[PDB]
């Protein structure tokens, strides 16, 4: 307003005027370190390390753009963990077929011998792969650990 | 808002209005004092989540002008959930030290923006808040010129 | 998904029709026009009414049918309580005042207003406590609505 | 067949993470340097006297699981590889039991630390959630009655034990501002600039959206703390009458202290309350539900139970492994007639 | 296997996170296992 | 003459509609039009028949 | 749907003040439950008359 004398009134002089967060009821720190963190949660149904495999890729791509100090961190990742659950699943699959190998060569001995029924395992195991898509089943993990107790 | 008003004026009006969406089993409610609500409904364990994401929404479109205009301002969203993250996601500063202001800003007008429409995400939450034009009012300063927050 | 996509178009002209039908109702549901069941509810006691029984059935039943198996859209044969004011036009005269100034005056008197808290958000480093602030809430009986102020 | 019943169920083996979270909940009406305080003790222990095990803590203020605010926090903590952590005592099985006690040994508020539970949620293992509803239209006074009888008389069964605690709770108390109606259309303001006059200075209001380096933000005015710390700070703001002058709020608003919810939930359109509590060391669902159920029927009228989450609904492997063997039997002697035939074989196999 | 497929809800398909592949096992080695194995022990051995 | 839906309140902890419309007595003649009153600006009411 | 639409109405009879009761003017549900209870009789018929 312009009150009866010439004077100016100004939203500055009535107020104090700052750029800042829209609200002011949660901060995070990483380590005690001022940080904000991109926290994502998952849509029903979905798919879990299909989603990751293409989050970092989102996050990938702008990374250049960032000014002085901004860098990323990885607090809680759920990746490395379904990254393991294979990886300790095919070295137990990979020693139940030399377990069995040696099992062969004590019974009936001689690599002649022992291929036959050594061949025929990696092949019932691939085709399930195969008919986990099939009609309308599968195609999982945890499918991939029920094969070992399978196996 | 408080807790009661938001449950009167919002949560009940929404809840009130969800009648006849194929398959369900319970809705659950929250209506906080920091003035926010939600309301998760619950289906049956083989239901499609892509059209059990669009009925519950067009019922909320029967309530949504019953809403006070600030509320309807204020957001109101569906989603599908699952109240577990993947993956958390921190932007630390390490060199011009930037603020807990400053940095979720940014994180959100020049991250968040391409996250949440990509992959398969029900809903990111940016852990902090993105820049607003902050008007911080002095009441005696208000009192000497004759004006109100009006 | 017939069913959504009608919807979808209503909602391109959901803000062409009035704002006083835009509060009351608007709806999109599956329709087969003939009655599964009739649930009759009736008293054989301390008799109730028409307008008694009508509510009850609504504020108590009806929320938890159309919400359960499959249901289309209930016909509640009556209809739920609404604070009724029957205005008396000699009365109005009376004391110079319109409908307008009857309407005007419930609004301002029975509603259901938000304020902030005491310690905030952005808070004075040193405070202590933090609570809610309740102004005006919305009105529960008839003796409060006898008690507006015109 | 005693080897079989001696042996206790379990639903999938709660197995180590490699990240684990704390949870930090505070007293009735705490503020946010009050949570830092204890957020910044739970930080500090992670880093301090558990380097060898712990990689990053995201510790976040203000959030906490359930509902949001200036009451809770949590925090993320990651964890150094696999190998690196070799001993029983090293992965998140020790490390939350030292943890959980550590916090719980000294602390003037509460906090937990736990295990991601290796799915969603629905259902623990024995454990249970329950749900007490306002069904005849009480008031929330007697709601909040009859559930601390549930939860009391309920804490009385120590025999045929049950661990029984609500969620949120707190009933804070509330300043309630009583604006004179007849008083302020009498001295001349308006009840619309009175409410947004208390609404904008106290809340914050959004006004509109403006443009900050080519991106649409929004616009809050709000007013400095300062001046909205303390209930004597109301009388501060001042509204203009119709003759153009300043009114104070005392000179038409009463003052006065009140009790209130901070978060109230609803089951199905009906205001309820959530109770969530355990089995037994002995007992096990079955009976710690039916105890519950009518523990709850002993309750003042129209307070109607029901169950939720936990609460199943018809799974377990009760009422799945009766069904399950069942047709694992009546196919398993069949197909053992097949180029086999008579009733011999089917036991010569099947037993 | 297969007829605990008749499994619940929460549990989710928890007791058909097989059945069916250690039946895609079995029945795939009760099929690979027929038509190789029997062809691959008539070409090698002795 | 309608009815007005004004707002909504609280009704033993349920949300209820408000709605104002006058006793039957002055809307079940045409006459009855003429009965009600509406002020002008110099703040006196005048009839609907005029 | 009317198998769970009772049971739905089944669980709120025991918060009903004085007289309040259910009756039921209308129901299809006795119908199909006869139009198998008419077909097995039937079948049986027909496996004995064979």
């Amino acid at each position: 307003k312009v009150n009866q004398d010439g004077s100016r009134v100004l939203l500055r002089d009535v107020a104090k005027i700052e750029l800042g967060g829209e609200n002011y009821d949660i901060i995070a720190e990483f380590n005690g370190q001022p940080a904000s963190g991109l926290g994502i949660k998952l849509a029903t149904g979905a798919n879990a390390l299909d989603t990751a495999a293409a989050i970092r890729a989102e996050l990938a791509k702008m990374e250049p753009f960032f000014p002085s100090g901004l860098k990323i961190v990885y607090p809680y990742d759920t990746t490395p963990f379904v990254k393991i659950s294979i990886h300790e699943v095919v070295k137990t699959l990979v020693e139940a077929i030399i377990l069995v190998f040696l099992v062969m060569y004590l019974f009936l001995q001689n690599f002649r011998a022992t291929l036959i029924p050594t061949i025929a395992v990696p092949v019932v195991l691939l085709g399930t792969f195969a008919v986990l898509a099939a009609f309308g089943f599968s195609i999982n993990t945890l499918t991939m650990f029920g094969m070992v107790l399978a196996i | 808002a408080d807790a009661k008003t938001v449950q009167d004026t919002v949560t009940q009006v929404i809840e009130q209005n969800m009648n006849g969406i194929d398959n369900l089993m319970y809705m659950s409610s929250n209506s906080d004092s920091t003035g926010t609500v939600q309301i998760t409904l619950t289906f049956e364990s083989g239901t499609d989540a892509d059209i059990a994401q669009v009925q519950v929404q067009n019922k909320l479109q029967l309530a949504m002008p019953l809403l006070p205009q600030e509320v309807q301002q204020q957001g109101v969203s569906v989603e599908k959930s699952s109240s577990s993250f993947l993956m958390v996601v921190g932007v630390i500063n390490t060199d011009g030290t930037m603020t807990q202001e400053d940095i979720s800003d940014y994180v959100a007008a020049n991250m968040k923006d391409a996250i949440s429409r990509t992959s398969g995400v029900g809903d990111v939450q940016l852990f902090g808040s993105q820049y607003a034009m902050r008007i911080w009012m002095n009441p005696n300063e208000l009192n000497k010129f004759q004006l109100t927050p009006v | 998904i017939a069913q959504v996509q009608v919807q979808n178009k209503l909602q391109l002209a959901m803000p062409l029709l009035p704002q006083e039908v835009q509060q009351q109702g608007v709806s999109v549901e599956k329709s087969s026009s003939s009655f599964l069941m009739v649930v009759g509810v009736i008293n054989t006691d301390g008799t109730m009414t028409q307008e008694d029984i009508s509510d009850y059935v609504a504020a108590n039943m009806k929320d938890a049918i159309s919400r359960t198996s499959g249901v289309g859209d209930v016909q509640l044969f009556g209809s739920q309580y609404a604070m009724r004011i029957w205005m008396n036009p000699n009365e109005l005269n009376k004391f110079q005042l319109t409908p307008v100034d009857v309407i005007t005056a419930i609004k301002a008197q029975n509603a259901q207003v938000a304020a902030g808290q005491l310690g905030g958000t952005p808070p004075v480093k040193g405070q202590q406590l933090n609570a809610s602030i309740i102004a005006q809430t919305r009105l529960t009986s008839t003796e409060e609505f006898g008690k507006i102020l015109l | 067949a005693y080897l079989f019943v001696r042996l206790p169920s379990s639903f999938l083996p709660d197995e180590d993470q490699g990240v684990f979270m704390t949870m930090v909940q505070l007293p009735a009406g705490a503020t946010q340097e009050r949570t830092q305080k204890v957020l910044n003790e739970v930080t500090h222990y992670y880093l301090t006297k558990e380097k060898n095990n712990v990689e990053s803590v995201f510790a976040v203020n203000g959030f906490g699981f359930a509902g949001r605010g200036q009451n809770t926090g949590i925090a993320f903590v990651s964890l150094k590889d696999w190998a690196d952590r070799p001993g029983e005592e090293n992965k998140v099985e020790a490390i939350t039991m030292r943890a959980t006690r550590a916090f719980s040994q000294i602390k003037d508020a509460m906090v937990f630390a736990f295990n991601l539970p290796a799915i969603v949620e629905l259902g623990t293992a024995t454990g249970f959630d329950f749900e007490l509803i306002d069904q005849a239209g009480l008031g929330h006074e007697k709601l909040t009655q009859a559930r601390n009888q549930l939860l009391a008389e309920a804490a009385k069964h120590p025999d045929m034990l049950t661990s029984v605690r609500p969620n949120g709770l707190e009933d804070t108390p509330q300043f309630k501002i009583d604006i004179d109606q007849e008083k302020a259309q009498a001295l001349g303001v308006s009840i619309n600039d009175i409410n947004t006059t208390l609404g904008a200075a106290w809340g914050g209001s959004y006004v509109n959206d403006f443009i900050d380096r080519g991106r649409v933000k929004k616009v809050y005015v709000m007013s400095e703390a300062k001046y909205r710390m303390l209930p004597d700070d109301i009388g501060d703001w001042y509204v203009r009458a119709a003759d153009g002058q300043m009114v104070p709020f005392s000179a038409f608003s009463s003052s006065r202290w009140e009790y209130g919810s901070p978060r109230l939930e609803r089951y199905n359109g009906l205001p309820s309350m959530e109770i969530l509590g355990q089995a037994a060391p002995g007992k096990s669902t079955g009976e710690a539900m039916e105890l519950m159920e009518q523990l709850a029927s002993k309750l003042p009228t129209g307070v109607g139970y029901d169950w939720t989450g936990m609460s199943y609904q018809e799974r377990l492997s009760g009422n799945q492994a009766p069904s399950l063997y069942a047709i694992s039997l009546i196919v398993v002697f069949l197909c053992l007639a097949a180029l086999y035939e008579s009733w011999s074989i089917p036991f010569s196999v099947m037993l | 296997f297969v007829p605990m497929a008749f499994f619940g809800g929460s549990t989710g398909a928890i007791y058909r996170q097989f059945s069916i592949t250690i039946v895609s096992a079995m029945a795939l080695s009760v099929l690979v296992a027929l038509i190789l194995t029997p062809a691959l022990c008539a070409t090698m051995l002795k």
